[PDB]
């Protein structure tokens, strides 16, 4: 869609309350994601592959870790999409225990190391 | 055509797999909501933006809960 | 063209008439096994008149089928040699290797044979004794509920996926109690006087229940 | 291919595969586009289809030598071992129809279980085939192998176990209540003591006995 | 000779079951080949060469009825984990319609201490049956690494069911 | 080398004396000691007459090698593999510019030998379950070592990585891999286990108590190993 | 666009001649 109104969608989304109901979350939203929304990162589907299995062998399901990487052979098998990063790597931001450190595990580059 | 309508499948299928990924991950979205995130996801974007304001919407109803 | 290609639309005449079908499919070996089994075998040199198959679909070949073991008689398919149903060695779909079918379509068929026996002693019937008119209004009773099934199975082939192997499972009921009545027949198809030949059918029932008391 | 195995597996032997008493279901077959390892994967693949056929043919012949009714609780109890064999080849068709590829490995993973099931329940058939049995002697020699030591198979022969009980109790509900003979020709009159299980005592078993023998007074 | 094929003989030899340009020469020495991606194969190699041992024990005492109640649920156990084994490689096939992560050595890794130590626990209780094979495997559960006191917990909770 | 296996068997005497009622210590097989395959780090054309820039793309690959322990094409890895010492020799066909930055890479691959001998040899029996969870908690950093290097080798395949690149990537794990190769030195030196391995770690919490490079892996590990005490 | 279209229904016709969910 248009990027503009496709977060209104998602604010009517989680609360079904209207656009005119509040206006300052919406606001906050226009100044939060945009100037963020472009990535200035490096992108990388293996290194969040390699940590959704890090986090669920810290679930302790084993065989799960193993059906993810069934999933993610799917995922390829079709080939319908571009950005197969993004939206892993978004369900991996939103993870949940259903029942430490982290800057000595792997980061992707901020860009200080190629610039165009 | 009909293999137009094929590669609908094949998206049908891709978003069946993503919402195994969602719950085997356990967000507490849905479906509805996932296929905007979705779209989103699309146009590539970063969720240092994106869980703030999940978390947000989700702390704006306890006020009106 | 004007009613041949409508009809090839429509009508599924055609795998068995002129123009024999071909069937366009996903190709690449996991149902597309009998195009390579054929290329192994133009690749080891037989060398030359390649086996005449004339390539049948297989959901049809399931309604043939259903059609022969009801108890309704004469389809091109499965040749007599005396009466006797016999598989037909032009069937293959794009898959079964031509060998494990040959034998699978046999199996199914010994099992038409027997049903095929029970309605031919029945036909000879329609073109007195009073027990064979009762013995024949038994298994007529037996044979509406058996055909009712494989009726309903018939239209379901249109409809969810239907194979073989579905098939074969599905009437595991039925073809275990089939087997009974070709031993049970063949003692009351085998003998003169009307006294001999009533004592003679009733004892084998008499002998069979008690068989498995 | 995934359905050339599904009736390989079955009791149908192809051109691929070479059924022999010497030894069953040998791939001979090569083609240039197969690594020459899958062979073997094959041959541990097929010691289920074999062992499957073997079990075919000895209930296909039934249901002083090998007689009686007792045979034909065994082959009965044999096809609810072989019961969830079935669906379990339903379920792999079922997965099949859907995903674009798979390997040979998933099948021969997921199949493991009855590669303990399976010759552990050849080696009761073979002893049951070699020896005679018209006696109740059937419920010794599956006794003999229901202590186990391997899991599947110590409860694959309570089915069966199970359900030649369940023959016995025609038996012993003529016996016991109408005091009547020929519930089964075997092979005052009383049961053949050399036949009777040990692990039913033999003062109850004379029990028994004296119960079924008073109706006929 | 190009990548494509080392991978598919790599990828065997997970299984105790032989490449192309990869083959078993001796049985007491690792795979034996047919640059530096050669040096790379003969760490891998030693997880089939492991794996052999520890099957070719199991395959023969499981059917063994002289080796006792207890040595059969030992195996029971370990043919257990065999198949957990095979989990991760079904998926490593079909994961084929590059597909080396360092060669796959990250994923190699886990179960590469899973292989050292059953093939410890079975010379451990060679020729044992009952309380003298229970005793030899509370034997290893005198440890401090919480992986290995969960690969021998597990396999203890059956073998003295 | 030889020399593991003397310390290992007076030990094993000590602890079968010490116990009566405990019989039957376990020890590893024979092969798990004697293949060179259970550790994980032990013609062509002169690259000299090239150009320059794919020259560094041959000493980028081939270093990369070596890093996890596996030799490169115009590098050898020295067959000493002597106490805690272990060089590295690169092929007199390179440029001197090249060669010393080589040479400054190489110090962590040395550091991590000496991690991996460390966690073979202080995770047999003799050293008990707190030198056990030690090690085993080591090996979570050599996997993590790993989960850096695997990511590199993919951007290096799209022909976007350069030496100064890679130079500057593995600064921060650099001083990680020092600090844990100190460790294993030390902690060998004094042959200390039981509560004198955790007072040697309560010296180095205090020891190095900043960057929050340093302070977290050691406290990472303190808490690790004294579980079992 | 597309998951606006999504909220369809999907064929259930199956065949084994084909694999890779024939319609």
């Amino acid at each position: 869609k248009s990027p503009n109104v496709l977060l209104q969608n998602l604010c009517c989304r989680i609360l079904g309350r209207s656009e005119a109901d509040v206006a300052q979350q919406f606001q906050y939203a226009v100044r939060v994601i945009g100037s963020n929304f472009a990535p200035t990162v490096e992108r990388d589907e293996f290194l969040v592959a390699e940590k959704i299995k890090k986090e669920l062998i810290r679930q302790r399901r084993e065989a799960d870790a193993a059906l993810f990487s069934e999933l993610h052979r799917k995922l390829h098998s079709q080939g319908v999409l571009k950005n197969k990063w993004s939206i892993l790597y978004l369900l991996l931001s939103l993870s949940e225990d259903p029942r430490s450190y982290a800057t000595l595990f792997a980061q992707a580059l901020p860009r200080d190391a190629h610039s165009t | 055509a009909a293999a137009a309508a094929a590669n609908l499948n094949a998206v049908r299928e891709t978003m069946d797999v993503l919402l195994e990924i969602s719950r085997i991950l356990n967000t507490g979205l849905d479906m509805e909501t996932l296929s905007i995130c979705v779209r989103l996801c699309e146009q590539g974007i970063n969720p240092e933006a994106l869980s703030s304001v999940i978390k947000e919407l989700r702390k704006a109803t306890e006020a009106l809960k | 063209p004007d009613d041949r290609s409508w009809l090839e639309h429509h009508v599924v005449h055609q795998y068995w008439t002129a123009r024999p079908s071909q069937f366009p499919h996903s190709l690449h070996l996991h149902s597309n096994l009998a195009a390579v089994w054929d290329q192994h075998l133009y690749s080891s040199d037989p060398l030359y008149v390649p086996d005449d198959r004339v390539l049948v679909t297989e959901t049809q070949v399931i309604r043939e089928t259903l059609w022969l073991l009801s108890g309704v008689k004469k389809l091109f398919i499965f040749q007599l040699i005396d009466g006797k149903v016999t598989v037909r060695n032009n069937i293959i779909v794009t898959h079964l290797t031509h060998s494990c079918l040959r034998s699978v379509l046999e199996q199914i068929a010994a099992y038409g044979q027997v049903v095929f026996r029970l309605q031919e002693f029945i036909d000879e019937v329609m073109g007195p004794f009073r027990t064979y008119q009762a013995f024949m209004w038994a298994l007529y009773k037996y044979f509406i509920s058996f055909k009712e099934e494989l009726a309903e199975i018939e239209k379901c082939i249109i409809n969810t996926t239907i194979t073989l192997a579905i098939v074969v499972d599905k009437l595991a009921p039925r073809l275990s109690q089939l087997k009974v009545l070709h031993k049970v027949f063949s003692t009351g198809v085998a003998e003169t006087r009307n006294v001999v030949r009533a004592s003679h059918l009733l004892n084998t029932l008499y002998k069979a229940i008690l068989e498995y008391d | 291919m995934i359905h050339e195995l599904l009736l390989a597996l079955s009791g149908y032997p192809g051109s691929i595969f070479t059924w022999n008493k010497r030894s069953g279901l040998q791939v001979s077959q090569d083609f240039p586009f197969l690594h020459p390892s899958e062979t073997s994967v094959l041959n541990r693949l097929c010691r289920l289809g074999t062992d499957y056929i073997r079990f075919t043919e000895f209930i296909e012949q039934y249901t002083g030598g090998l007689h009686g009714i007792y045979l034909r609780a065994f082959c009965t109890g044999l096809d609810s071992v072989l019961q969830p064999y079935r669906q379990a080849l339903l379920d792999l068709e079922q997965e099949f129809l859907g995903d674009p590829h798979l390997s040979i490995s998933h099948v021969n993973y997921f199949l493991d279980q009855f590669q303990l099931l399976f010759p552990s329940v050849m080696v009761v058939v073979e002893q049951i085939k070699s020896q005679k049995i018209h006696g109740c002697q059937i419920l010794e020699t599956v006794y003999k192998h229901s202590c186990g030591g391997l899991p599947p198979v110590r409860s694959a022969l309570e089915k069966i176990l199970a359900v030649c009980h369940g023959v016995m109790y025609k038996q012993l509900s003529a016996w016991m209540l109408h005091g009547l003979l020929l519930d089964q020709h075997e092979e005052q009159f009383s049961l053949r003591v050399e036949i009777l299980p040990s692990y039913i005592p033999v003062r109850v078993a004379e029990k028994i006995l004296f119960v079924g023998e008073s109706v006929q007074m | 000779i190009t990548e494509a094929a080392l991978v598919r003989d790599i990828l065997y030899v997970f299984q105790g079951i032989d490449g192309k340009n990869i083959k078993m020469n001796n049985t007491e020495n690792c795979y034996k080949v047919e640059r530096s991606l050669r040096d790379t194969a003969v760490r891998l190699s030693e997880l089939g060469w492991l794996h052999n041992k520890i099957r070719r024990y199991t395959d023969q005492r499981s059917l063994d009825r002289s080796f006792g109640l207890v040595g059969q649920s030992f195996c029971a156990a370990l043919h257990q984990e065999l198949r957990e084994y095979y989990r991760l490689l079904s998926v490593l096939h079909s994961q084929l319609q590059s597909l080396t992560l360092r060669r796959l050595l990250v994923w190699t890794y886990d179960p590469k201490i899973r292989l050292k130590t059953l093939a410890a626990l079975v010379d451990h209780c060679q020729g044992r049956k009952g309380g003298e094979l229970a005793s030899a495997v509370h034997a290893y559960t005198k440890t401090g690494d919480p992986y290995m006191r969960s690969l021998v917990q597990h396999i203890l909770s059956l073998v003295s069911h | 080398l030889q020399q593991s296996l003397e310390l290992k068997r007076k030990m094993l005497r000590d602890k079968q004396n010490k116990k009566n009622s405990g019989q039957h210590l376990p020890i590893f097989p024979a092969w798990v000691y004697e293949r060179p395959a259970l550790i994980g780090d032990f013609t062509a054309l002169p690259i000299g007459t090239l150009p320059l820039a794919s020259q560094e793309s041959a000493v980028v690959e081939d270093l990369l090698y070596v890093l996890v322990g596996v030799d490169g094409r115009y590098v050898s890895a020295q067959p000493l593999a002597g106490r805690q010492s272990r060089t590295f020799l690169v092929d007199p066909n390179l440029d001197l510019s090249i060669r010393e930055l080589v040479h400054r890479i190489l110090p962590v691959a040395a550091s991590y030998s000496a991690v991996t001998r460390f966690i073979e040899e202080k995770s047999s029996f003799e050293y008990g379950q707190v030198n056990h969870a030690l090690a085993a908690a080591m090996r979570t950093l050599v996997k993590e070592h790993l989960i850096l290097v695997s990511q590199l080798e993919q951007l290096h395949r799209q022909g976007l990585l350069s030496l100064q690149k890679l130079w500057f990537y593995i600064q921060p794990a650099m001083r990680t891999m020092d600090i844990l190769a100190s460790l294993a030195t030390s902690v060998d030196k004094g042959e200390c286990l039981g509560g004198s391995t955790l007072s040697l770690l309560h010296d180095r919490s205090f020891s190095y108590t900043g960057d929050s490079q340093a302070q977290e892996l050691c406290l990472y590990l303190t808490k690790a190993a004294s579980a079992p005490y | 666009l597309w998951e606006a279209a999504l909220t369809y229904e999907a064929s259930k016709r199956r065949c084994w001649e084909r694999v890779g969910c024939p319609p």
